[PDB]
């Protein structure tokens, strides 16, 4: 869809991902793992929240008999009965195709912001393999990838040990 | 005929305002009420059409 990245240059999502809706993967000597990042989950949960709440409370809002010489009277009162039917049902699934769709792209532009942060923030001290993931020019361990994921990532201090080895 | 009947009985009502003083004047053929109903309680409320009964 529009953010290009849910079935995306991200391929397919993962199953091993069971924490949030976003999240990274990584592999180092130390170890391996799926992490979600929790922050960008619960923030996503509180928009779609907020979404369905609206759509809820903007909506929120007996019959008569008539003789038969009340035919036109009673026709009136159907056809209002009628209309207000019409255009409550139109509006209401309208507004689910048209959010659902909203929601979706949603998704895939916080996916796309959120590889972005680590891509802005990573530089050239990595490759960019374009799928989804980043190959690193330096030794990455667990504080270095916390600290990739915590947003706090010092490129300054793999620099230039990045550079020879992407270089060579 | 219906019931036997080829005669009539034509029904007709009113609200009584309160303090209101309704008078009934006849010759004949009045059908007359014995008692009215007075409201005990207003409000949301409605008709439904149903076969059914109340489980
Ligand atoms: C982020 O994570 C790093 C690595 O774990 C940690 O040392 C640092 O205190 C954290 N900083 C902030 C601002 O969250
Ligand atoms: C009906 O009777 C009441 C007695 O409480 C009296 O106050 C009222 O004025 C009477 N109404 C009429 C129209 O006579």
């Amino acid at each position: 869809g529009l953010f290009g990245a849910i079935a995306g240059f991200i391929e397919g999502g993962w199953q091993g991902m069971v924490d949030g809706w976003y999240g990274y993967h990584h592999s180092n000597d130390q170890g391996s793992g799926y992490a979600a990042d929790k922050e960008s989950t619960q923030k996503a949960f509180d928009g779609i929240t907020n979404k369905v709440n609206s759509v809820i409370e903007k909506m929120n809002t007996v019959g008569k008999e008539f003789s038969n010489l009340e035919r036109r009277l009673e026709n009136l009162n159907k056809k209002m009965e009628d209309g207000f039917l019409d255009v409550w049902t139109y509006n209401a699934e309208l507004l689910v195709l048209m959010e659902n769709e909203r929601t979706l792209d949603f998704h895939d532009s916080n996916v796309k912001n959120l590889y972005d942060k680590v891509r802005m923030q990573l530089r050239d001290n990595v490759k960019e393999l374009g799928n989804g993931c980043f190959e690193f020019y330096h030794k990455c361990d667990d504080e270095c990838m916390n600290s990739v994921k915590n947003g706090t990532y010092d490129y300054p201090k793999y620099e230039e040990e990045s550079k020879l080895n992407r270089n060579e | 005929k219906v019931n036997g009947q080829g005669g009539r009985m034509e029904f007709s009502w009113t609200l009584l305002d309160m303090w209101d003083t309704i008078n009934f004047e006849s010759t004949g053929n009045l059908i007359a009420p014995e008692y009215g109903f007075k409201i005990s309680k207003r409000g949301s409320s409605g008709i439904m059409k149903t076969e059914g009964t109340l489980e």
